[PDB]
């Protein structure tokens, strides 16, 4: 049983390998001119926060650019029309078929 | 203390030229000669053409024919000028005032015109 | 106008003895394409201030109309939008330094400054007149202060432009010099050099603001200010 | 190498000045003033670069057509314009100005009696 | 009556910008050379730089013949020494002819000696002023009589440019003296 | 290689003369002659840079200046050299400095 | 997952490295300069929000649905820069501490500001003390991750 | 197509561009194509 | 998390370099470069346009104009164009 923490985990390394491909080509940019290095400026903050955010929004899954399908409906608004309710979706579990 | 480093300096161009005399096949004695030799050597007008209405506002040429006055040569880092006053940073240099022979590594430098 | 197109599930699609499922994607806004570029360099330094979404697309409408005349095309595309996002700041009510500008993009001062009184020229429209009281709140936040201090700090700036002890000055020395006072005359002390980081401006133009301002250092602080320092405590250098 | 360059650029003006006489590397370098170039370089230039060069025709001893294929007749080559059911083929605004004289002239003359421009 | 509430204070002039064409192609190191009060750097900028202390001036000759002369402090000294860079310029040997002599800019200043009110100028003039404290200390204010660009400072001190004759200086301050006044502290 | 410079010094010149006697009489080559010229430069840079180690500090009235192909010619008069151990007035100077 | 495997992966493996193309052409004496960054440490404030003045504050779970904010935190980590040019020089190494994004919390999970109070707190904060939390917010909802 | 062929239309790209051009055509009557892959809108899903 | 210093640096630092030496090379030259380059043709039969003006640390547009009194170009189907100066 996939949790958060496999979930994010795998959502945060899908992130963290595309923000660490844009520093690699901003500092690429920068050396094919040259001696104008900043390093907080390379880093795009947007990409972590809302890569995240987005797919937690949206209940999709990926960065959209390596499908959604696979995980439909992972994410959803806390249903709480009474106690038991919330309580009870809090306690939910999924089986994926077909 | 500098006459030192002018004998330095024999030292160095002689060992450092003594191959260069080989390569020519030159003797040994050659070069010690030009060794003794050198250190006895070392010690309203609508006009628009006219203009001789300005005549006079050059001087004496002849400033720099005689040079006779002392002199100094070196290296600059910086050359700096503000109005008519001017400022140098200098480096290395070699002067010689009035038969004596003197020498700096770094200068600085004022000067107005 | 037209989409995109991608992948190919897997049953043909040529590239025949070539790897190329059928077919690359095609550009069809060339002529556009640094407009959208524009907007991905306003975000990124937004989200670097982090400003609330309605200052970016107010930025991104400063930002279309000053492309829109070309009348200063040649000049640094990233130092239009950083100067339409300068202007943008002010017109929101919450101005920012040139500085904080540099902090966030790669252009520097000088040619924001430039592109900023051009955007002005052309555009015909003017900021207001940026006052003291604008960044008050901010750096107080930044240094922890407490929010009497804060207010003794906007007093202080307040009743130092009504006396005109300091005319001429920069707001952001005097706000600086504000702050500095404030928090010497209470439990939070503050360095001048931390001050001064965060403000941007260096410490010694504080120092002198300062030795401008003690004189008459009694009759600026608020009446409920409860002086965990007095000032015939109050330090001077 | 750079001084060959230099003397085939000297020739190719020396021709359209008019002088296409046939000359050898000798006389070059004299009239040039660059006799100084070393025999080893003068030779190598001589009977390797000057040879395997198709600009010029070697006769005898000495160097002929000068600066390329041509048959310079004063460019006042109006049967060859001419050409019959050839028509030459097609003329190019740039070997008649390389020729001998300013094309524009000719040009002139030359679109008042059966020749047509194009711009390619 | 006056033509202002206290008239001027004659704005005095500081500085003046000229250009003149010698009419012929120089050598620029040889004049570099040749002279003794100049200096030349192609790896810095194309023009050689003179500088005589009459008037105390510079110039900006080109290798295209065209010459610039800046830091007169009146326009017969300007023409004054433009003729005299053209006769050092003859005086080496080359054919110069004093042509298309003409002032290209004015530069003047004053004071008023009181303090004044910018913000106040600033909301009034909304249209002309441009006021960054953050950035430039002083008002820059655009006239569009005489199209003269102006700096006023809190002490009261005032600068002026884009001027082509002296006459619009003082009308340019004659229309701004009165609302400065008006805004004394 | 280098400023050259030095060449003009006295130091280069009672060289270049002791060169000259040595060509004269043929004892050697221009060519040779050039070479030693070559390495007592070298030799002589490498004798200031490594091994000087005083300073001077100096004022006065410029009253001709000149800069070409990098190097920095001037003339100035009433001159005075001061050092912590040394005073120099002289009347005019000529000054080339290259980089 | 934030105390092991956020820092275990911008820990695990991707050091990088850069190199320009000098000595283009020509070249030679010396070795193309070249430039190494890896992350370390890395730092997760309490969930912050920032008003239009760029002030930041501590917010409450509550405030964030009104509003329709996002409860989250912001996310920092140590980098550096490491020089070993090709000769001159192996050192000339710079810490940094470093904003890279802002991550999403769970609602009373240990980083989620509501878990180290009692129920007074909680009732004084308008936050219920029967709610059983582990909810993100995002947008002013509260959304549930199914399992 | 129509400007390319009246200037100067090569070969291999009017061959690309008749391709490019019968997939436009087919994929507008039908998208579900089996042997190709499927025109697409901007965010992702698959053109109606 | 990023003060503010008026410019990068790093930037000033480029600053700092641009501002001694410059490679706007003044060609009253045109014989002595040319010399020169001939001299570089004799070490590689062929050369690309942008290491040609970065050997040669000059405006462009003379040297393309002497490209086009001597020299010769060519596609070597590398899109890029790569040039020779042989009178040949």
């Amino acid at each position: 049983l996939d949790l958060a923490g496999p979930l994010l985990a795998f959502l945060f390394r899908g992130m963290f390998k595309n923000l660490l491909k844009e520093v690699r080509i901003y500092a690429q940019k920068f050396i094919d001119r040259g001696k104008d290095f900043n390093l907080e400026l390379a880093i795009k903050t947007r990409i972590i926060s809302d890569g995240l955010k987005y797919s937690l929004a949206t209940g999709n899954w990926g960065d959209q650019k390596k499908a959604h399908q696979a995980r439909a409906g992972v994410s959803q608004v806390l249903n709480r029309l009474t106690f038991a309710s919330t309580l009870s979706h809090l306690r939910r579990l999924n089986s994926p078929i077909g | 203390t500098v006459p030192k480093l002018y004998r330095s300096v024999i030292e160095d161009v002689i060992n450092d030229v003594r191959d260069i005399f080989l390569d020519d096949g030159v003797d040994e004695q050659v070069l010690m000669e030009l060794k003794t030799l050198w250190e006895n050597k070392l010690m309203g007008q609508v006009e628009e053409e006219p203009l001789n209405s300005e005549d006079d506002v050059s001087d004496e040429e002849g400033q720099e024919l005689f040079d006779t006055e002392n002199v100094v040569v070196c290296q600059y880092d910086k050359i700096h000028r503000s109005k008519n006053k001017w400022k140098f940073h200098l480096k290395d240099g070699i002067m010689n005032l009035n038969g004596r022979d003197y020498i700096f590594s770094k200068a600085i430098g004022d000067a107005e015109w | 106008l037209s989409t995109m197109i991608g992948k190919g599930t897997g049953a043909a699609s040529f590239d025949e003895f070539g790897n190329s499922k059928y077919q690359n994607r095609r550009t069809m806004s060339s002529s556009d394409r640094a407009m959208m570029n524009a907007f991905k360099e306003i975000t990124t330094m937004a989200d670097r201030i982090n400003l609330p979404r309605n200052i970016v697309d107010r930025t991104n409408n400063l930002f279309k109309q000053v492309y829109e005349q070309k009348s200063l095309k040649g000049r640094a595309n990233d130092a239009i939008a950083s100067a339409c996002l300068y202007i943008a700041c002010r017109q929101e009510g919450v101005p920012r330094t040139f500085k904080e500008i540099c902090a966030v993009s790669r252009i520097s001062k000088k040619e924001i400054g430039r592109c900023f009184k051009l955007i002005l020229k052309a555009l015909e429209t003017s900021v207001d007149l940026i006052t003291t009281g604008d960044f008050m709140s901010r750096f107080c936040s930044n240094l922890c202060l407490p929010k009497q201090v804060q207010m003794a700090a906007t007093h202080i700036a307040r009743k130092a432009v009504e006396l005109d002890l300091v005319p001429g000055r920069s707001p952001i020395s005097v706000a600086a010099a504000a702050i500095y006072m404030a928090s010497q005359a209470s439990a939070e002390k503050r360095t001048q050099k931390e001050i001064g980081d965060i403000a941007g401006v260096a410490d010694v133009t504080i120092r002198q603001s300062y030795r401008l301002i003690y004189p008459r250092a009694p009759d600026l602080f608020p009446t409920d200010f409860k002086f965990d320092t007095p000032v015939d405590k109050l330090p001077q250098l | 190498f750079g001084v060959l360059a230099k003397i085939v650029n000297y020739m190719k003006t020396r021709h359209q000045r008019g002088d296409t006489h046939p000359l050898t590397l000798d006389e070059i370098l004299d009239e040039t003033q660059h006799l100084d170039i070393g025999l080893k370089q003068k030779q190598w230039l001589m009977t390797e670069a000057l040879v395997n060069n198709p600009k010029i025709e070697v006769i005898d001893g000495k160097y002929a057509f000068k600066p390329k294929y041509n048959v310079r007749d004063k460019k006042a080559l109006l049967r060859l314009l001419d050409q019959h059911d050839q028509r030459g083929l097609g003329g190019i605004l740039l070997e008649d100005i390389e020729e001998a004289l300013p094309n524009s002239q000719k040009a002139v003359k030359a679109l008042g009696d059966q020749i047509l421009f194009v711009n390619r | 009556t006056p033509a202002s509430e206290s008239s001027g204070i004659v704005p005095q002039l500081q500085n003046i910008v000229s250009t003149v064409n010698l009419g012929c192609k120089l050598d620029l190191k040889t004049i570099a050379l040749r002279a003794r009060n100049a200096e030349y750097n192609p790896k810095r900028f194309a023009a050689v730089i003179m500088r005589i202390r009459e008037p105390r001036t510079t110039a900006l000759i080109f290798s295209s013949g065209k010459m610039v002369c800046t830091g007169a402090k009146s326009e017969e000294q300007s023409r004054l020494a433009a003729r005299k860079y053209a006769r050092v310029v003859q005086k080496l040997g080359f054919p110069a002819k004093f042509l298309d002599f003409k002032i290209q800019n004015m530069v003047g200043s004053c004071d008023v000696k009181f303090p004044i009110r910018l913000e106040g100028l600033v909301l009034t003039h909304q249209q002309f002023s441009s006021y960054e404290p953050e950035l430039f200390p002083g008002l820059i204010y655009r006239m569009i009589k005489p199209r003269i660009v102006l700096l006023i400072f809190v002490s009261g001190k005032v600068v002026l440019t884009g001027a082509k004759v002296r006459a619009e200086i003082y009308e340019a301050f004659e229309n701004i003296y009165p609302i400065l006044k008006g805004f004394r502290k | 290689m280098a400023y050259q410079l030095y060449r003009n010094t006295t130091l280069g010149n009672s060289l270049q003369e002791s060169l000259d006697e040595l060509i004269q009489s043929q004892q050697i080559t221009p060519q040779l002659a050039l070479q030693v010229l070559l390495q007592f430069d070298k030799a002589i840079n490498a004798a200031l840079a490594q091994r000087v180690r005083n300073r001077v500090n100096f004022r006065g009235s410029l009253n001709t200046y000149r800069f070409c192909d990098n190097v920095w010619t001037f003339v100035l008069n009433d001159v005075e050299f001061r050092e912590v151990t040394e005073l120099i007035k002289v009347d005019k100077v000529k000054i080339v400095a290259c980089d | 997952f934030i105390q092991m495997s956020v820092q275990r992966i911008v820990e695990d493996a991707p050091p990088i490295d850069l190199q320009a193309e000098a000595q283009h052409a020509s070249g030679e004496v010396e070795e193309p300069p070249r430039y190494l960054l890896k992350f370390e440490q890395i730092y997760l404030s309490k969930p912050t929000h920032w008003e239009r003045d760029g002030a930041p504050s501590p917010m409450m779970p509550n405030e964030a649905r009104l509003r329709n904010l996002t409860y989250s935190a912001p996310l920092y980590v140590d980098i550096t820069k490491t020089v070993i040019k090709e000769g001159e020089e192996q050192l000339q190494t710079q810490h940094q501490k470093t904003f890279i994004g802002k991550i999403p919390i769970m609602l009373r999970s240990t980083y989620c500001l509501l878990n180290g109070l009692t129920d007074r707190d909680l009732c004084e904060l308008n936050e219920c003390p029967l709610d059983p939390g582990g909810y993100f917010i995002i947008n002013g909802s509260e959304k549930v991750l199914i399992a | 197509l129509r400007r390319n062929e009246q200037n100067g239309a090569a070969a291999h790209v009017i061959a690309e561009d008749v391709k490019l051009l019968q997939f436009h055509v087919a994929t507008m009557v039908d998208n579900e194509l089996p042997g190709l892959p499927r025109a697409m809108q901007k965010s992702g899903r698959p053109l109606k | 998390t990023n003060y503010k210093p008026v410019a990068n640096h790093q930037y000033n630092i480029e600053y700092e370099r641009k501002k001694k030496e410059d490679g706007k090379r003044a060609r009253a030259d045109k014989q002595h470069v040319l010399d020169m380059l001939f001299s570089a043709f004799e070490k590689h039969q062929y050369y690309n346009l942008k290491d040609l003006v970065d050997i040669t640390k000059q405006p462009v547009v003379y040297l393309k104009e002497i490209l086009k009194e001597i020299g010769v170009q060519n596609v070597k189907g590398i899109h890029k164009n790569t040039w020779e100066l042989k009178p040949e």
